[PDB]
């Protein structure tokens, strides 16, 4: 299909040559005037030559799938995928999932006990009961936890003033203890009563900086098995609260600077050391919540899911839902956290080493067609349903042995991937003809390897001597070409093309018509470095992640896309991670034209039409105003004041989203008449 | 890449966080920081003077003042030049109010010229709250008077307990009669309160309860009584039993009580209060919840019991209608947490302020201080700590701040404010991305081409979250113009490092290697398990920066005791004294100063004498090697264009070795040099800024077997100067970006036939397919479409060579995919400046192939337009064509094409907001007229301060009736004038049906003016303000015969269309309308 010729010395060479790169070992193929590197083509082109197709060296990359003995599952499969990987050439193989056993669940709660959460802290101190009959719908034998969290406990985060530090709740009380960032409330344990016995037992709690610093809980829960204890199954974490939430670099504001060590440093179950480190970053904690297979729920107030929903892209194992003051459905959260949990399949892999890249495709069982994304995730994903991750590893160099680990994402199956490389090609050896060559040298796979001194077809030349010139009649490309091209000290009919000294300067061709250097470049360098791409005669051939003529371009498109993931609003498209705005709307995103004429007057019938139910647009409304949709809440866009139908000054505020002529609208109840 | 790691100094001091925060001071220390050093009882700080001299750290003798207390100072520092000055911070300082506690900031200003200052200069003072208390006194004469003695000396007891002048009382006696015994305005005046509870006597009588309560809310409270504006309001109602023959209700009372916001305690004696309707009776009394606010006493004995806790629960006093929320204003706001000089005055940074909004205090010279912030409109501020990270942006005059934002919705986000008039207000914005990804953390103004303005922003992010590495930095051009601030590239460090903690520390660096752009420095602490790494970036040509790192620097390499290495970073300073920046770095207990080396610019000239190998010599004599003969090269070497930062000794005196080689990587060397045996020569000799030029002699065999490929002679070379003369000065180097490696062509003569002369006849002729008119900034790209052909000799190493101004240059074009009969030709070609004022020569040799006497050859050659070219109205090209065989003739076959050139503009104009829409009148006065105003806004968004012209369109006369009436066009700043008028007859038309459909009136059927306003030099980023304004006559629209006509103005941009083109597409925002309506 395609096949650019590299130095082609050997076998070997004409396979790094390229996926459809292949050699022909028929002896004497090689044409008295057609030297050694026609032997390297396609396959159709060896095979029109006249190369017998026994004798054309194809390694073909492939997938081994050794399954694991035998007992236990049926959930994941394969379990173990040998590759022999070809650079350029996709090793594809398959990988099953069908989670139908039910397993053993973990459930920790984190409590946020602050002065705001008295009415959720008597409620679930009295739900242990509903908790575990709930749990034990689907598995067997659930197991309750809890630990509690409010702040770091030195100023600006909650007051340290002795009688404050005393009585830290409002002055209106005792039946409050002093601040804490996070208590530790025993095990998980097989007792509903055990619950009562420590849940019910400890007081609420108070700050002053209003968000939690709850994450310093999440880190110090992740450390601590030995004084809490998870079994391996499934691991859950509620965070609860009506509030938000500290990360890193926030605890700058105490004059405390160093960043999370991840150790549990935990004394007599309190974390003491809480105020000595910062806070983790969000994403120190989706990784630590990763390795160690938790899932955390959300259950927050209704005026934080929208910043909680925003958790779930950097850890996809989490659920987010909304809930009320009273925590009076955390039950019914967290059976929807589960439902829709288990209903989401993802599939990632460990630190790939740069010289490699995987890609999936992902079949989801309910009819979306989906292939060529570096996730396997597909949703409403039931019960016993198999569904397909189209496993598919390509490679650059001709890589080194090495091993790396395939897993879901909430689990800890693992399906070890081994990955051999396919260069050397399999042939004959010095032992057989050490005649041909003529003793300066050995064979493989037809043309002749010659030693350090020696060249030519048959070895029989020496590198101190001579040339001829009827033989120079084919050391040149044709008739008004220079021989060799230049760059080419001629022998034997063959180049030998010139040595410069230089950063990656190889000249290299059977006339040493091509070099290493003499592509297009980006940024300063050559193909835009090595990194991005390489350069071979003329044309740089980029590396995975790149493109273009240059590689100046990178193949994502995420930088085109917003948080909405549509390319460049609904004005524009896409073009490196670069929007190209139509009409007056400006980068990035093309969300804005500030600039355009702001088209209030022309929405004056639709916002009376929609909230005042008047105007010209009766009877007329939802046709007359198809781009625009009413909203309960105010909205951040485009001051508007008009007169409608009768003269009152109707006060709105209009939001383009993405598309051509789209809206919200907020408009005030109020209308402003005389 | 020139940052020295090998001649380095080291700070290391173990003071508690010493180096935590450090900055360059007076071109003469390094100030350090120590957060956490404990200098004395109860006192955190500590800050170090170190100098590059000595080796050795200071610490600084600061006089401490103790109303703050563990500010932990060093934590925040900053430094400026104008003089030197030196700004410290503490900003924990912690500050006690009784009961609570706060951290107010305190930092220090200090001078060589100069004493210590401190800023804030007042100490933050407590808060205070003002408290108005009414006692209510049942008087009836169920009560013994030995009871009610009991009670005022109750009421004398808890006033005693509430010092003023934030409390204020005030006291009514009630029953059948009400007794004001005295009012707020008494209780504040007198100098021994108390004394009016003395003068007091008991009323007897019933009990009317509701009405004494409705008695006091609207007198009491009213602020004729002394009661104060905004003030806590509580009412103390103490009574021995039920209202009766009370003529009102507590229902019909209660409402003004809770509308005018008083809280309502209630005080029952007796046990006629055990019971049930007693208690739901002191419910209406007291407010909700009825616990707090409710207290039942037994005689009048136990009512001393509870007066403590009484007290305790008043002064638990909150707001209480909207969730008692944690609402604060200026307590915490830690003022110089993020400091950083301006030319108006210090700005310090409140980060709690308002809570934990954020802010910034600037400090004017020696007056009033000023706070920016955004409004209270901004409700999504909360919480996000704008203040945390506080730079100054500068462009050609006007100062702005750019404050940080970590927390923003827990994103991130950074605000651009300036002045308008004399107010502070948000110039733009700009938001994170990643949540938690801690936007804003990092400020840091870069001026690329040091033209003294800032050109963009970074903004750091150090926690950035993507599964390899963590961090990056945004790099923000500045908007100039209220318009949308955007941000065009991302940084990111080298990964597997994904909390390496890179965007946390940012520092300019400034021209490091001479280039005249900015080069800066990235702090990345976190990497290699907090090890720690500096990151060095150059500044692209234009308003952007480099994709990539030239020099990463971990810590790690540097020592085996480094943690922390890059948590910070102060760049810009000649601390060593030799002639060079210095670049500042923190780490976890040192502080270390590395230096740039200097970047030498060498410049190589090539030749041979003679041109080429005549045959004379190349051609045998059947004796091998026989007299062989004598070719001379001759190169110069100079270093010159970028002395730059350089001048005097050291820019002179620099040893290079040399190193020629003759026929390089190939077999058969066809040279070798006379003065040694070899095809190659090494030799050591000495530049300075006029060139150093040598012969070296060539000697060529007399048999040579190819006489075809030019006899090439190549340059290795390298500075061995390592004595100069001045500073122990360091190591100098070549720009590693540059070139070492450089060749020469010795071609020889040809043989054309045995009796023939040899003439080589080349010509040339290039176009520009598709091109219309060229405009500087929209094309980029020139394509150059070059015939060549030969009616000659045979052409080897056929050379063609351009000439074209500096403003571009040749770029390598691939093409490919079997497209085309087309340039797929391969070729090289070399830019070089040469001659007097801003030309260059690019030249390109055709390789591997002979230009065959009879054929022609067209190919294609892309040249790289900058968009800031200055090639003046006319461009001019010219093409040379040529053998390697060095033309040998008169008459020039050079083919030249010279074009006009445009230059991109960006103009727009607006419609504004404040225009009267929709005028009115009815159906009586129609001879009166009305005041209208429509008003149009134009901005150069562009890059170049060009002329252009406004102009207006106004519907003046319809069929001779007045419609506008004495238009005037209303420039009020920048009050230039110049406007231009002049009446225009309109287009003749059947105006009935045309105002029939679409009943809008313009200048198609109005008689109209046409205003001109020249703007003599719309300089770029300039807005500016037009107002069309006059009376508008009704008395036209009865002619027309429709209720809801519509009138309409027209603005258009216009400038000199031969020069400027405005930027494509883009081109309909020049033009614009605002309308105002009629109806009758
Ligand atoms: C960026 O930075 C800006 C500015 O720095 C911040 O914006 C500011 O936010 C602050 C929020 O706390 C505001 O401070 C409060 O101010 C109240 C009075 O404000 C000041 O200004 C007064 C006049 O200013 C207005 O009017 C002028 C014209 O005269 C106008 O030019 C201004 O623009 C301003 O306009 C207002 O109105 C328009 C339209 O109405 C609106 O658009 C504006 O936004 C403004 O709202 C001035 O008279 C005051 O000066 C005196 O009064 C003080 C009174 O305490 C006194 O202490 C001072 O020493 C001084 O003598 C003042 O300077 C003030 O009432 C607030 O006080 C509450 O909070 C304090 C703590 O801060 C508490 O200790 C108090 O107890 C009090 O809370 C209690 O009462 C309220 C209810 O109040 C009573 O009235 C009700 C009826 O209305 C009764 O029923 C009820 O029972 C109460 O008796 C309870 O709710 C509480 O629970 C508690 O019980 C506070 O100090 C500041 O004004 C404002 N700045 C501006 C320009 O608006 C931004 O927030 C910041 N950005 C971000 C994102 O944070
Ligand atoms: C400003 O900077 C100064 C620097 O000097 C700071 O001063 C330090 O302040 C801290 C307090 O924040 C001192 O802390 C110490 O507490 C240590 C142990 O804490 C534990 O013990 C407490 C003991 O109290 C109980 O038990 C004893 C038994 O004898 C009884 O007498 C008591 O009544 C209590 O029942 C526990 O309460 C507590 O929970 C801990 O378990 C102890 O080792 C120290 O001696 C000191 O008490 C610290 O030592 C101070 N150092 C100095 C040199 O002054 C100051 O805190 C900073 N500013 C602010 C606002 O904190
Ligand atoms: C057009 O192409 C021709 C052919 O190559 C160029 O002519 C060359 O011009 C250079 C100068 O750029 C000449 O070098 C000169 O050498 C003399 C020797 O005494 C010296 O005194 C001068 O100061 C200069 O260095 C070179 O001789 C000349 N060669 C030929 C064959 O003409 C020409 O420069 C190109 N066009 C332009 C605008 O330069
Ligand atoms: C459970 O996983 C933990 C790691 O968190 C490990 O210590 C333990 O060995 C696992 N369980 C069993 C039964 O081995
Ligand atoms: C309804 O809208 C159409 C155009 O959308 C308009 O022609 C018609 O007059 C409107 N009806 C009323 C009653 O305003
Ligand atoms: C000084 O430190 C002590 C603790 O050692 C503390 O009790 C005291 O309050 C501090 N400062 C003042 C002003 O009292
Ligand atoms: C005249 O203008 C006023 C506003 O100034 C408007 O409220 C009124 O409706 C107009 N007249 C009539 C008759 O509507
Ligand atoms: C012009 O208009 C103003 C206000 O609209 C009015 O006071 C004045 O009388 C008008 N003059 C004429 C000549 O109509
Ligand atoms: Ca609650
Ligand atoms: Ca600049
Ligand atoms: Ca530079
Ligand atoms: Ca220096
Ligand atoms: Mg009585």
């Amino acid at each position: 299909q395609e096949c650019t010729k590299f130095k082609v010395s050997s076998c070997r060479e004409c396979i790094e040559s390229g996926p459809g790169c292949t050699w022909c070992q028929k002896l004497n193929f090689t044409g008295p005037g057609d030297p050694d590197s026609i032997r390297c083509d396609t396959r159709p082109q060896l095979l029109m030559r006249g190369c017998a197709a026994d004798d054309i060296m194809d390694p073909t990359s492939l997938a081994e799938t050794q399954e694991d003995h035998n007992g236990g599952q049926k959930q994941l499969s394969p379990q173990k995928v040998t590759l022999y990987l070809r650079p350029g050439q996709a090793a594809a193989f398959n990988v099953t999932f069908r989670r139908a056993k039910g397993y053993p669940i973990d459930l920790y709660y984190l409590m946020d006990l602050s002065y705001s959460m008295l009415d959720d802290l008597r409620n679930v101190k009295k739900l242990g009961g509903d908790l575990l009959r709930a749990l034990n719908e689907i598995t067997e034998s659930g197991r309750i936890g809890f630990g509690s969290f409010v702040d770091k406990t030195v100023l600006p985060f909650v007051n340290t003033h002795p009688d404050k530090l005393r009585n830290p709740c409002p002055n209106k009380e005792k039946e409050c203890q002093p601040p804490f960032a996070f208590r530790h409330v025993l095990k998980l344990t097989n007792n509903s009563n055990q619950f009562q016995t420590e849940v019910g037992k400890q007081l609420i709690s108070g700050n002053l900086d209003a968000p939690e610093g709850g994450l310093d809980a999440m880190m110090q829960v992740a450390a601590c098995p030995e004084e809490i204890g998870w079994r391996n199954v499934t691991r859950l974490l509620v965070f609860a609260t009506d509030d938000g939430f500290h990360f890193a670099g926030d605890g700058k504001l105490g004059a405390i600077l160093t960043p999370n060590d991840g150790r549990c440093h935990l004394e007599d179950n309190l974390y003491k050391r809480s105020n000595e480190f910062d806070y983790p970053s969000v994403g120190q904690l989706a990784h630590k919540l990763a390795e160690n297979n938790i899932q955390p729920i959300f259950a927050v107030t209704s005026r934080m899911v929208k910043t909680y929903e925003k958790l779930t892209e950097i850890i996809p194992k989490s659920a987010v839902g909304e809930l009320s003051e009273d925590s009076s459905n955390v039950v019914q959260l967290i059976k929807n956290a589960y439902n829709k949990l288990s209903s989401r399949v993802f599939l990632d892999h460990n630190a790939l080493p740069d010289t490699l890249k995987v890609t999936y495709d992902s079949f989801c069982s309910n009819g979306v067609t989906h292939r060529n994304q570096p996730r396997g995730d597909c949703d409403g994903v039931q019960i016993n349903v198999p569904i397909t991750f189209q496993v598919k590893v390509t490679a650059t160099e001709c890589i080194q042995e090495q091993s790396f680990v395939i897993r879901a994402l909430g689990f800890t199956d693992i399906v070890t991937v081994q990955v051999l490389p396919q260069c050397e090609c399999r042939c004959r050896d010095q032992s057989r003809d050490r005649s041909l060559c003529h003793g300066k040298g050995f064979l493989e796979c037809g043309i002749c390897r010659c030693d350090t001194g020696y060249i030519g077809k048959n070895c029989e030349c020496q590198t101190q001597g001579r040339s001829s010139q009827e033989l120079e009649g084919s050391c040149r490309k044709d008739n008004n070409s220079i021989i060799c091209s230049g760059l080419g000290d001629c022998v034997c009919g063959q180049c030998l093309c010139h040595t410069s000294d230089v950063p990656g300067k190889l000249i290299y061709g059977q006339y040493c018509e091509c070099d290493t250097i003499n592509c297009e470049r980006y940024n300063g360098q050559v193909c835009g470095g090595p990194g991005r791409g390489l350069c071979f005669c003329g044309k740089c051939r980029c590396h995975p992640g790149f493109e273009g003529s240059a590689c100046q371009c990178e193949r994502t498109t995420e930088g085109c896309l917003n948080p909405r993931r549509v390319e460049c609003s609904g004005r524009g498209r896409c073009r490196c991670n670069v929007c190209e705005c139509h009409s007056g709307y400006q980068l990035p995103l093309c969300q804005e034209c500030p600039g355009c004429p702001s088209p209030c007057g022309k929405y004056i019938s639709c916002a009376e039409c929609l909230k005042f139910e008047k105007g010209p647009f009766g009877k007329n409304c939802s046709a007359a105003c198809p781009g625009l949709q009413l909203s309960n809440n105010p909205v951040k866009g485009r001051t508007c004041k008009e007169r409608d139908s009768e003269g009152c000054w109707v006060a709105y505020t209009l939001e383009q989203q993405d598309g051509m002529d789209r809206y919200l609208i907020y408009v005030d109840e109020s209308r402003e008449c005389v | 890449f020139n940052l020295d790691t090998e001649e380095l100094t080291a700070f290391r001091v173990d003071s508690a966080g010493f180096g935590d925060s450090v900055v360059q001071y007076a071109n003469s220390w390094v100030v350090v920081g120590a957060p956490q050093k404990i200098t004395a009882a109860n006192q955190t700080g500590g800050l170090y003077q170190c100098g590059y001299s000595t080796g050795a750290c200071e610490p600084i003798g600061l006089q401490v003042p103790p109303e703050a207390v563990n500010m932990s100072l060093g934590l925040s520092l900053a430094s400026t030049t104008s003089p030197s000055q030196l700004l410290a911070c503490g900003p924990t300082v912690h500050h006690e109010c009784g009961r609570n506690m706060y951290l107010t900031g305190l930092c220090f200003l200090l001078g060589p010229t100069q004493l210590t200052q401190r800023l804030p200069v007042s100490r933050q003072e407590c808060p205070r709250q003002e408290q108005d208390i009414v006692f209510l006194i049942d008087g009836s004469g169920s009560i013994s008077s030995r009871n009610f003695a009991t009670m005022m000396n109750f009421v004398r007891a808890v006033i005693s307990q509430f010092q003023r002048p934030s409390t204020q009382f005030s006291l009514m006696q009630f029953s059948n009669k009400f007794q004001t015994h005295f009012t707020f305005e008494e209780f504040r005046r007198s100098s021994n309160p108390l004394s009016l509870l003395a003068s007091v006597h008991q009323l007897q009588g019933f009990t009317y309860t509701a009405t004494a309560i409705q008695n006091v809310v609207h007198r009491l409270f009213h602020a004729s009584y002394g009661a104060r504006r905004d003030a806590a309001k509580i009412l103390i109602v103490i009574t021995d039993g039920k209202k009766e023959g009370d003529s009102l209700d507590y229902k019909d009372v209660i409402p003004m009580a809770d509308a005018a916001g008083i809280i309502r305690y209630a005080i029952g004696v007796g046990l006629a209060f055990q019971n049930r309707n007693s208690w739901k009776e002191l419910n209406d009394i007291a407010s909700k919840p009825s616990q707090e606010h409710i207290f039942k006493v037994e005689d009048f004995d136990a009512l001393k019991d509870i007066q403590n806790q009484l007290k305790e629960k008043i002064f638990a006093i909150e707001g209480t209608e909207t969730t008692s929320s944690s609402s604060f204003e200026l307590e915490m706001a830690q003022e110089g947490f993020s400091a950083v000089f301006t030319p108006d005055g210090p700005v310090l940074g409140a980060v709690g302020s308002f809570t934990w909004s954020g802010g910034a205090f600037l400090y004017p010279p020696n007056m009033s201080p000023t706070f920016i912030n955004m409004s209270q409109e901004n409700v999504d501020m909360r919480d996000s700590y704008l203040g945390y990270s506080t730079e100054l942006a500068l462009w050609k005059g006007v100062q702005s701040l750019v404050l940080g934002a970590p927390r923003y919705q827990h994103t991130g986000k950074a605000v651009i404010f300036t002045q308008v008039s004399r107010q502070w207000r948000m110039k733009a914005e700009v938001t994170g991305t990643q949540i938690g990804s801690y936007f804003g953390a990092s400020l840091c103004s870069v001026d690329v081409d040091s033209d003294g303005s800032t050109d963009l922003v970074l903004i750091g992010a150090p926690h950035y979250y993507e599964q390899t590495r963590g961090g990056q930095v945004s790099v923000c051009p500045l908007p100039r113009g209220w318009r949308r601030w955007w941000c065009d590239a991302v940084l990111y460090g080298e990964q597997g490092h994904p909390w390496g903690r890179f965007g946390a520390a940012l520092t300019v660096l400034g021209d490091v290697n001479g280039d005249k752009l900015t080069d800066v420095v990235i702090g990345a602490p976190g990497e290699e398990e907090n090890r720690g790494a500096v990151y060095l970036f150059h500044g692209v040509l234009g308003p952007s920066i480099s994709p990539s790192h030239s020099q990463r620097i971990a810590g790690s390499q540097l020592s085996s005791r480094l943690q922390y290495f890059g948590q910070a970073l102060s760049g810009g300073q000649d601390l060593t004294q030799d002639g060079l920046v210095d670049l500042a770095v923190g780490a976890r207990g040192q502080v270390l100063l590395l230096r740039t080396r200097p970047v030498l610019w060498v410049g190589v000239s090539m030749q041979f004498i003679p041109a080429e190998i005549p045959r004379s010599a190349f051609e045998c004599r059947e004796q091998v090697v026989s007299e062989q003969t004598l070719v001379q090269s001759n190169i110069c070497l100079y270093i010159d264009k970028r002395s730059k930062n350089l001048l005097g000794s050291r820019d002179l005196q620099s040893s290079v070795t040399l190193d020629l080689a003759l026929d390089p990587g190939r077999l058969s060397p066809r040279a070798t040099f006379q003065e040694t045996k070899n095809r190659s020569l090494s030799r050591v000799r000495v530049l300075g800024l006029k060139a150093h030029c040598e012969n070296f002699n060539l000697l060529l065999p007399s048999c040579v077997e190819d006489s075809v490929t030019p006899i090439t002679l190549r340059l290795n070379f390298t500075l061995v100067g390592k004595p100069l003369l001045a500073f122990r000065n360091l190591r100098p180097m070549l720009a590693a970006d540059a070139q070492r490696y450089f060749t020469a062509s010795l071609p020889f003569e040809k043989n054309c036939g045995a009796d023939h002369i040899c003439q080589d006849n080349l010509g040339i002729s290039f176009s520009f397919p598709g091109l219309k008119s060229l405009l500087v900034g929209s094309n980029l790209e020139l394509n150059a479409e070059v015939m060549v052909w030969n009616d000659g000799e045979d052409s080897y190493g056929t050379t063609i060579t351009f000439s074209h101004p500096a403003g571009l240059s040749y770029r390598y074009v691939a093409e490919g995919q079997k497209q085309g009969q087309l340039r797929s030709l391969h070729l090289t070609c070399d830019s070089a400046p040469v001659g007097s004022q801003g030309t260059w020569s690019t030249s390109c040799r055709i390789n591997h192939l002979i230009f065959r006497g009879g054929a022609q050859i067209t190919f294609l050659a892309t040249f790289d337009v900058s968009p800031k070219a200055v090639l003046g109205d006319r461009l001019l090209l010219t093409a040379n064509v040529s053998s390697e065989n060095n033309t040998p003739r008169t008459s020039k076959t050079t083919f030249q094409l010279e074009l006009p050139v445009k230059y991109a503009v960006y103009t727009v104009v607006s419609s504004h907001e404040q225009f009267t829409k929709y005028l009115n009148f009815s159906e009586s006065e129609e001879k009166e007229s009305h005041v209208a105003m429509h008003r149009y806004q134009v901005n150069n968004l562009g890059q170049r301060d060009l002329p252009v012209s406004i102009n207006f369109w106004v519907p003046v006369e319809l069929n001779q009736e007045a419609v506008w009436m004495d238009v005037e066009v209303s420039h009020p700043q920048n009050p230039s004038l110049r406007c231009s008028s002049e009446k225009i007859a309109p287009p003749a038309s059947d105006f009935l049906a045309h105002i029939q459909k679409n009943p809008v009136l313009d200048c198609s059927i109005a008689g109209c003016l046409r205003f001109r306003c020249d703007v003599p030099s719309f300089s770029v980023q300039e807005e500016l303000d037009f107002t069309l304004k006059g009376n508008l006559s009704f008395g036209w629209v009865r002619q027309i015969l429709q209720k809801k006509v519509s009138v309409v103005s027209v603005a258009e941009i216009t400038f000199d269309t031969s020069v400027y083109s405005q930027l494509p597409g883009q081109e309909a925002f020049m033009r614009a309308q605002t309308t105002t309506v009629l109806e009758k």
